[PDB]
């Protein structure tokens, strides 16, 4: 499960950390946020290799742009380089659902959902992966433009936790990021096992679960 | 699975490995594959394991009833005829492949039977995934007029070829010997060439390692008096 | 599989190889494909081993019960019982059967019952996968009213060629001689027939 | 219809220590229910203090290792004998794998060595080149038998301090090379008992700042 | 699609010194969706314990069927059914549905009340009895369980050491299976007392 | 059909069911009641294959009404749910199975407790504080996991329900034309006719 | 992608103390028809290597022509072609393995299984396998097709691990190989009685035996076998 | 044909007697004496082999019969009725017990099954 | 995507396009604008396969903008629609065809007439008084056939449109999240931001 | 189809039937399946008529060009050109070709090129659907170094049997005799060969 949303203080990016092959849990420590450069983040869903390979490639294209133009690449342009690339491969079997996240002067905080069938969507809240519907529920009912950076980070953490609990293929740990105009800031790895009990006690949620 | 049957002078011997698998996983390292149809008629099965057991029990039961009815000791040809007519009726859907061996008032016998209901006679046979490894040994060393000792040796060597060369087969050798005019001797774990070596480290846990929410006493008794 | 049956002056002789395969594996190299359904009525089996054994056992039962009530059955009668089983169950059977028997009135007779359950009375018959390679040879070399020894040679030479070319055929050549004299089993080994 | 892939069995295991790394693999090579070889080495020294194993379909595994060794050689030619760091090798292998994205090398690759601070490093790859640095990774046939063991006995998952009943976790103490080798051998002994494709021999390559050492152990041959 | 991995779940049983244990996760799901965290998969009929993994409707149906049969057994025989006898009853009942089978992986655990011998057994969906001395495993994380059990198990553990061994075997196996977890129960079984312990585990 | 939800609060069970009936291309009806009263204190909502849903529900209702007359007694929700489960388990190995999923909400007058049972077409039964069938749980369970308390009032239950239906109306692609809501408590069954 | 038409069955081989032995029968099957009886499937390359090939015969004849062209090309501008720069078994094998893997990677395989048997310059025994997939491996005994299932188990009783090789003589090894060929003739429906055998020894060089026959066959017990269960006469 | 005797041949008479059962007991009274004695470490059952003619080989007529390896039976009354009950008793020990539980039935339960068979012959058509 | 409608009245063309974007199970967006301005007096709305719709539309827009700069002249709606048709006809025999359906609404400044062209993914072009793609016509054409007049005002056109969207919202199973409406007339292109 | 080629003391003789079928319809009953690729190098064709005609025409072209540059090609060389075409295009061809030729150094030679494009030099060869029925006959009756008249009889008797049993074979028996003397075409009609 991966999400990203815009707010007053920039962008929150939150992801789980589980990778599965069938019912086999291959890893609990996967990195689903790929650090394209110090100002741009991309999320990993669908094909792990496709997302990894093409989003680090995207970082190389962004670097060349800023060498040739002596200016930070826009999120619009960065996302379009990727969407035009995957569109060239349409039909070949690429699998990729990603949010390209950044915060520039001219645009403000911006998120583009990019897809392997060529879709490119600008938006305020996106949620992608096997647990996306669980994350959307928490997110939709608690989202406000005027969230504090602290509450925004929590909301993102809590939305992923909801998915990790209900979705069999989501879990492990929660990675958090905050994207500002001066770059992204990492806000740590949070084991879902320990997080779940802590949230249950402090919040009084998950009464259904015995603790 | 490797299973063989070998005729000798005054009887017949059967043997089997002891590994049972679930796909590529070993479920039981010491399975007993040698089953009893009657005291002096034994068999071993490959294919669908529940079918070989079920079909063995069904015919074993009917053989006992037949023996009681006729006041005669069971014959191998009766076990064979009943197995093949049962299997033929189900058109191979009962996946039983068997080597059947035994002695009776008529003599010593050795038969194979295939899931669709065909049967074969022979002096030496093999069955299972290790059947080609075993048959290589049987075809190399078998001769007419073997002694009991040579037959046990040959049969167990044939199983060993399966154990070492077939991934489907493993662990130990079980043997059953049926000599004319004697009790059948079932030799469980006749060979033991695969002891697990001692591990490097004990994985016994300190008590209290595991986190617990609740304990309760389970009432396994019936309703108490008074 | 290579099977055949040949009428001659004193009766009939059945012949067969001894190989049965599971794919390319020889599951049994000393099979007996010549089966007794009555004292002097025998058959050669081809197709599904399960089917032909089941049929043969049922026919042996019918003829044993026929004998008890009506005395010795004719070879024609035995073929008719085989036919009934093969024809009525054609959807579920893969059986190619040659029926060969000796009467005192009728002498040696041969009936072939191919896949569909039709019946054909013939002076001689050949069947099984290996038979395809000896249609030319058998047609050119068969005569009516051969002696026992000529007939043994004809069958030996024929099945020798079938075995040579057909991978599904091989092992020993078995034969069963049916005459007024009785019932004689013959066997011929590779070293004898290979160098013919 | 022609199937260009096969499965040659085998299991591999890479563990990263404080200042060392181990990469182990059984030496059995199989197709279906047959043994091709009881000793066909599967873990290789690739130069520059890097060890590599590519498990699954052996023809692809050999092709990949052989292309990577070649890449090390050309790195030296093109960059004045500069030593190829483990992170740079990992990135390079991703490109070797992804270059065949639409006709993949049917293998699970693991490399082991030391990072640029002398700390132990293990990298794990999927067939099409997604990779990550990991402390612990089993690959191939018995991976699902081995990983949960390692979760429990290396990371001490689900183990708490006695008397605290679930409040304090068992602390993650640092492992020596002798301790790691014990876990590796017990891992392969259990896998050998319970998986029909694992057996015959265990070959372990240990990487330190002093280079690459090799250890071998017999496994049951049934 | 595969009926034995729609709902998820695991069961493991082990023998020790004058005791047996049997444990199970508590998850019931519809594929990726977790539906219930209180779906117990271990049942008992007198002093014989039965764990069942697989398709949950068949788990329920079989429990109700064996309760039925062991209740009639008790009324006729005037004694509680023993583990060896029950094992044969399970095998027979499953094979009687040979061509339309229940999609389950049952596990029997108990102590023979006369001889005092600890007993375990496992079955495939069609009745084949696996009668290992050491341990039996079943469910969607069975490969992981075989891994844990093979390395953690040693013979003749005392009841409270056996508890830790089987608990750790189940827990770490469940954590590597998407369709298992969401709680766990462990039964420790001696000749006259049985204790039941719920484990604390991660809830993802 | 499509969405059926249930939630058990302190002293009652609330069942919400969508109103739309769709025959492929057209919405034929926007006021369909996907429920049957099995007894004065037991309600069953249902969803699955066309025709089979109503046939199954009415067949169950007939059987429970027959039991009630024969014994002059109302079966407990637990007993009704076990009967229903057996019928669905029986059906899954039939010639042509009932493809029908149900929620059973009842108030047990003996134990003075509300009870909610979730049963799918395979005969998979579970007792729950809140439940759903199909894709409904995917959108609503994270809200229920967050807000649900076992001591909620009926009104708090309805408000948590409004929040669930609003999330469904936002994120679900199909227009299910709102829901009909019914409450089962100690005084029987009533419909909330403004939602 | 194709399908094999005319095919050769097992090739079997093993190491002994001073060299290697390799053998293969002389049959070319056409499905179940035993069409061609004088097919040589062991091809010697120089005097230190023998390549044994099973599978598709048209592809074997193509490989045969590649090896014969290898020898021609290696002698070009090479004064040490018959000395230090002669073809080694290891060179010939790596070349074949390269070609096999390339062909599978173009989805157009050479439909064969190949064993390269020989002795290296330094006296070391060489024995390695490659097939249509490009899969390669080495073992003290190697066999293709049926031979893998029936010959290896017998040959492995003689040489079971590396340390058994110095203890095994050319006579024990040859006799094991010849026995295995008899067993394959008994049990493989696509085998023939006639076969070729080649020994590459580090002292005596390459010995190549043609027109060998399987002998000492046990068939006598067949006469006692009657019916398929109950039958008597 | 078809068996058209689908009504009971044993019925209550005005005094509450089941005539056919009493008459069956009378046939048992005429029968040769048989007995059983239970000891602490075994049971013995015995009877007289009253041979009909001295040309009869009386060992070929078994009055005491193995039902299971641990259960035996003897009788008094009509021998042929006994012989068919033994056949049925042996079969029911398998069909309704051994094929289910993998072990032979306990004495009382096999007795219970034999008794049921005999009861049905007292009420069936 | 889903619904696109167009209607040509006396002096303008009105295009209505749904706002929802659905990726299978979730509605990802409820404010998507499925249109591109090709020139100051020509507008194209589009629907079909994900990715291809926007790629096609932006490619067309780029080509028309290039023509405008090169000639310092605006192509007539008829000429733009013929160019678009040729591209789609070219694509249908390609290796991988654009699966994209479009409506082109333009005001021709030379003839002083509004014009509506309907073009499907095969390159089937038709000039119409009103048009739709997909299933939209099945629900709306009977209303348009009834009420449409060639001399309607812009406001009467919008009212007839409200009636069309209301019928779609009643009878269509999918929730398409309303429509964005745009008007093309002699003064160019504007959006009606209350519908 | 029934085709064969037989070496004898003075050279080689090719033989063939004349039937080509479309299913059960005889599309041509007087086909000529013996084709010239050089003066004294001929071939018999089996499989796809389109494929074997195309191949034969290409080989005739290669050998005509070979002759212009290098003089008369050997029979081995002709077989090698056939092989190259059949082997390299195995995916798209269904061709079974027997190549027969006469040299003064090498005398009569016969090469069979079956489906997969392998080559086999033989004293004689048989192919086509009808050949299956005469493997036994031909193996038993072929000798080396027969006379012209014995060889004509062997081929006539062989193809007579193939025609008798194989429905796809029939019509006239054509033969081409290749010796130092030159090239002789023979033809034999049903009334001659049927009653053998
Ligand atoms: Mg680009
Ligand atoms: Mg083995
Ligand atoms: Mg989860
Ligand atoms: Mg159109
Ligand atoms: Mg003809």
């Amino acid at each position: 499960t991966t999400l990203a949303f815009r707010f007053q203080g920039g962008i929150i990016v939150a992801v789980d950390s589980r990778a599965t092959a069938g019912n086999w849990v291959a890893s609990q420590t996967v990195k689903k946020v790929i650090e394209i450069n110090p100002f741009l983040l991309g999320t990993m869903a669908g094909g792990a290799a496709d997302c990894q390979f093409w989003e680090t490639w995207l970082g190389s294209q962004c670097r060349l742009h800023e060498l040739r133009e002596k200016e930070r690449i826009s999120v619009a342009a960065a996302s379009k380089i990727l969407s035009n690339l995957v569109y060239q491969y349409k039909g070949a079997g690429l699998s990729m659902g990603t949010m390209i996240c950044g915060y520039t002067r001219k645009e403000g905080p911006t998120i583009y959902y990019v897809d392997s069938d060529g879709t490119r969507l600008k938006g305020d809240i996106f949620c992608v992966g096997s647990g996306q519907t669980f994350a959307y529920g928490v997110l939709d009912s608690n989202y406000k433009w005027d969230l504090s950076v602290e509450d925004a980070l929590y909301l993102g953490k809590r939305s992923i936790l909801a998915a990790a609990h209900r979705d069999a293929y989501s879990g492990g740990s929660v990675n958090l990021y905050h994207v500002t105009e001066d770059g992204w800031i990492y806000h740590g790895n949070h084991d879902v096992g320990e997080l779940f009990w802590k949230v249950k006690e402090e919040e009084g949620s998950f009464n259904n679960v015995i603790g | 699975t490797t299973i063989v049957g070998v005729k000798f002078n005054n009887g017949v011997v059967i043997a089997a490995d002891t590994r049972s698998t679930q796909g590529p996983i070993v479920a039981d390292k010491n399975c007993a594959k040698l089953h009893r149809i009657s005291p002096k008629i034994w068999c071993a099965g490959a294919g669908t394991a529940a079918d070989t057991e079920a079909v063995t029990q069904l015919i074993g039961s009917n053989i006992e009833l037949h023996s009681l009815y006729t006041s005669r000791e069971p014959r191998v040809v009766s076990a064979l005829q009943m197995l093949k007519q049962h299997l033929f009726k189900y058109q191979g859907h009962i996946g039983a492949y068997l080597i059947v061996a035994g002695v009776d008032p008529t003599g010593s016998h050795l038969f194979s039977i295939h899931a669709h209901g065909s049967t074969d006679v022979g002096y030496y046979l093999s069955l299972g995934s290790g059947s080609l490894a075993a048959m290589a040994v049987l075809e190399s060393h078998w001769k007419q007029d073997l002694t009991k000792e040579e037959a046990i040796k040959l049969a167990s060597d044939a199983i060993q070829a399966g154990i070492w060369n077939d991934l489907g087969s493993g662990s130990n050798v079980d043997v059953c010997v049926m000599e004319i005019g004697k009790d059948a001797e079932y030799l469980r774990n006749y060979l033991t060439p695969n002891v697990r070596e001692e591990k490097q480290k004990s994985y016994k846990f300190p008590r209290g390692t595991t986190a617990v929410l609740k304990e309760s006493i389970v009432n396994i008794c019936d309703i108490q008096e008074e | 599989t290579s099977i055949m049956a040949v009428t001659f002056k004193d009766g009939v002789i059945l012949g067969a190889d001894s190989r049965t395969t599971t794919g390319a594996y020889i599951a049994n190299r000393v099979t007996d494909k010549l089966t007794r359904v009555h004292d002097k009525i025998w058959c050669c089996r081809s197709g599904s081993a399960a089917d032909t054994q089941a049929i043969a056992d049922i026919v042996q039962y019918h003829l044993e019960l026929y004998t008890s009530q009506y005395g010795t059955p004719s070879t024609e009668t035995a073929a008719s019982v085989f036919k009934e089983l093969c024809y009525e169950n054609k959807d579920n059977l893969t059986a190619g059967i040659i029926v060969a028997g000796y009467d005192d009135k009728n002498k040696g007779e041969v009936y072939t019952i191919p896949l569909g359950g039709s019946v054909h009375k013939l002076p001689y018959a050949i069947a099984g996968s290996g038979s395809t390679f000896i249609y030319g040879y058998c047609d050119k070399n068969f005569r009516e009213n051969m002696s026992k020894e000529e007939t043994v040679d004809f069958i030996k030479h024929s099945l020798s060629q079938a075995i040579k070319w057909d991978g599904s055929s091989g092992g020993v050549i078995r034969m069963v001689v049916l005459t007024a004299a009785g019932v004689e089993r013959l066997i011929f080994y590779p070293d004898e027939y290979e160098q013919l | 219809q022609f199937n260009p892939y096969g499965d040659n069995g085998g299991t591999i295991l890479g563990i990263a220590g404080e200042d060392f790394a181990v990469l182990a693999g059984d030496t059995r090579n199989i197709t279906d229910y047959s043994i091709n070889s009881r000793y066909e080495p599967k873990v290789f020294d690739c130069g520059d203090n890097i060890v590599m194993s590519a498990n699954g379909f052996a023809a692809d595994g050999d092709a990949l290792v052989k292309r990577f060794k070649n890449s090390v050689k050309w790195y030296h030619f093109d960059h004045n004998d500069k030593k190829l760091s483990i992170n740079s090798a990992a990135r390079n292998i991703q490109h070797l794998l992804y270059g065949k994205r639409f006709f993949p090398y049917y293998v699970h690759t693991i490399i082991a060595g030391l990072d640029e601070d002398g700390k132990g490093a293990v990298y794990s790859f999927d067939p099409v080149g997604s990779y990550e640095r990991e402390q612990c990774r089993a690959g191939g046939a018995a991976a699902s038998l081995i990983m949960p063991f390692l979760d429990n006995q290396v990371n001490f998952k689900n183990q708490y301090e006695p008397g605290t009943n679930g409040k304090v976790k068992k602390p993650l103490k640092y492992l020596s090379v002798e301790e790691v080798i014990k876990l590796v051998r017990d891992s392969f002994t259990s896998a050998t008992e319970r998986h029909i494709q694992v057996g015959d021999g265990l070959e372990i390559l240990i990487v330190t700042k002093d280079g690459v050492r090799k250890e071998f152990y017999e496994l049951k041959r049934d | 699609s595969d009926p034995s991995s729609i709902n998820g779940g695991i069961v493991v049983a082990m023998t020790g010194k004058d005791c047996v244990a049997i444990a199970c996760d508590l998850r019931l799901g519809s594929q990726s969706l977790g539906v219930s965290n209180k779906f117990e998969k271990i049942f008992h009929y007198g002093h014989v314990f039965l764990g069942i993994t697989g398709l949950a409707t068949d788990v329920t149906t079989l429990n109700e069927m064996f309760r039925y049969k062991t209740n009639l057994y008790k009324l006729k025989e005037e004694r509680a059914i023993e583990p060896e006898t029950f094992t044969q009853l399970v095998s027979s009942s499953l094979y009687e549905r040979r061509f339309g089978p229940y999609f389950v992986g049952p596990v029997v655990a108990g102590i023979n009340s006369k001889s005092g011998k600890p007993f375990i057994a496992g079955f495939d969906l069609i009745g084949c009895i696996d009668e290992a001395k050491d341990f039996i495993v079943s469910g969607t994380a069975s490969d992981q369980l075989f891994g844990m059990c093979e390395s953690l198990y040693e013979p003749n553990l005392e009841p409270e050491d056996l508890f830790e061994t089987i608990s750790q075997a189940l827990l770490n196996a469940a954590d590597r299976d998407a369709l298992s977890g969401w709680g766990a129960v462990v039964y420790i079984i001696k000749k006259d007392e049985v204790v039941k312990r719920y484990l604390k585990m991660r809830q993802d | 059909m499509d969405i059926i939800l249930g939630i058990r609060v302190q002293d009652s069970v609330i069942l919400a069911s969508s109103k739309a009936v769709t025959r492929g291309i057209s919405v034929l009806k926007d006021s369909d009641d996907k429920t049957r009263q099995l007894s004065p204190h037991t309600l069953m909502s249902f969803a699955g294959e066309a025709g089979d849903t109503v046939q199954f529900a009415e067949y169950i209702q007939a059987n429970i009404q027959l039991y009630s007359i024969r014994e002059d007694y109302e079966l407990s929700p637990q007993a009704v749910s076990s009967f229903v489960r057996q019928e669905l388990a029986k059906s899954i190995r039939s010639r042509r199975p009932y493809q029908v999923n149900v929620l059973i909400g009842g108030y047990d007058k003996k134990k003075n407790k509300p009870e909610l049972y979730q049963i799918d077409y395979l005969g998979t039964k579970v007792e729950l504080p809140y439940g759903a069938h199909g894709y409904s749980g995917f959108y609503t369970f994270s809200l229920l996991d967050h807000h649900y308390r076992p001591d909620m009032t009926t009104e708090e239950g309805l408000d948590l329900l409004k929040l669930c239906v609003q999330e469904l109306e936002k994120r679900m692609p199909m227009d299910f034309k709102g829901v009909i809501v019914k409450i089962v408590d100690k005084d029987g069954i009533r419909q909330v006719d403004d939602f | 992608t194709q399908q094999p038409i005319v095919t050769g069955t097992s090739v079997i081989s093993m190491k002994y103390d001073n060299g290697v032995i390799i053998a293969a029968d002389n049959l070319g099957s056409y499905g179940s028809l035993l069409r061609f009886n004088g097919v040589e499937r062991l091809i010697p390359v120089g005097d230190n290597t023998v390549v044994g090939i099973s599978g598709d015969i048209s592809d074997m004849q193509h490989i045969e022509r590649l090896l014969k062209d290898l020898v021609t090309e290696n002698a070009y501008d090479n004064p040490l072609a018959d000395a230090e720069e002669a073809l080694e078994p290891s060179y010939i094998f790596e070349y074949l393995a390269t070609v096999m893997y390339q062909r599978r990677s173009k989805m157009n395989p050479l439909w064969n299984a190949i064993i390269v048997a020989g002795v290296q310059s330094n006296g070391d025994q060489f024995l390695r396998y490659v097939n249509l997939l490009g899969v390669t491996y080495s073992s003290p005994t190697l066999a293709t097709g049926f031979g893998a299932h029936m010959a290896n188990p017998l040959l492995r009783k003689v040489v079971d691990r590396e340390s058994d090789i110095p203890k095994t003589t050319v006579q024990v090894a040859e006799e094991a190989i010849v026995n295995a060929m008899r067993v394959l003739y008994y049990r493989d429906a696509r085998s023939s009685r006639n076969f070729s055998l080649a020994i590459i020894d580090k002292n005596t060089g390459l010995t190549f035996k043609k027109n060998l026959q399987v002998e000492n066959m046990k068939w006598d017990f067949a006469k006692d076998i009657k019916g398929y269960g109950t039958q008597k006469i | 044909m078809t068996d058209r005797y689908s009504f009971s041949l044993t019925t209550f008479s005005p005094s509450g007697k089941l005539g056919q059962i009493d008459y069956a007991l009378t046939a048992v009274k005429q029968g040769v004496t048989s007995l059983g004695i239970k000891a602490t470490n075994g049971v013995v059952i015995a009877t007289e082999k009253k041979s009909s003619s001295p040309l009869a080989m009386s060992e070929t007529l078994s009055k005491v019969s193995l039902l299971t390896p641990d259960i035996g039976a003897v009788y008094s009354g009509m021998g042929p009725d006994y012989r068919v009950l033994v056949d049925k008793s042996r079969k029911v020990a398998h069909t309704s017990y051994k094929r289910i539980y993998g072990e032979y039935p306990p004495t009382k339960l096999l007795v219970s099954e034999v008794a049921k068979i005999m009861q049905e012959a007292t009420q069936s058509g």
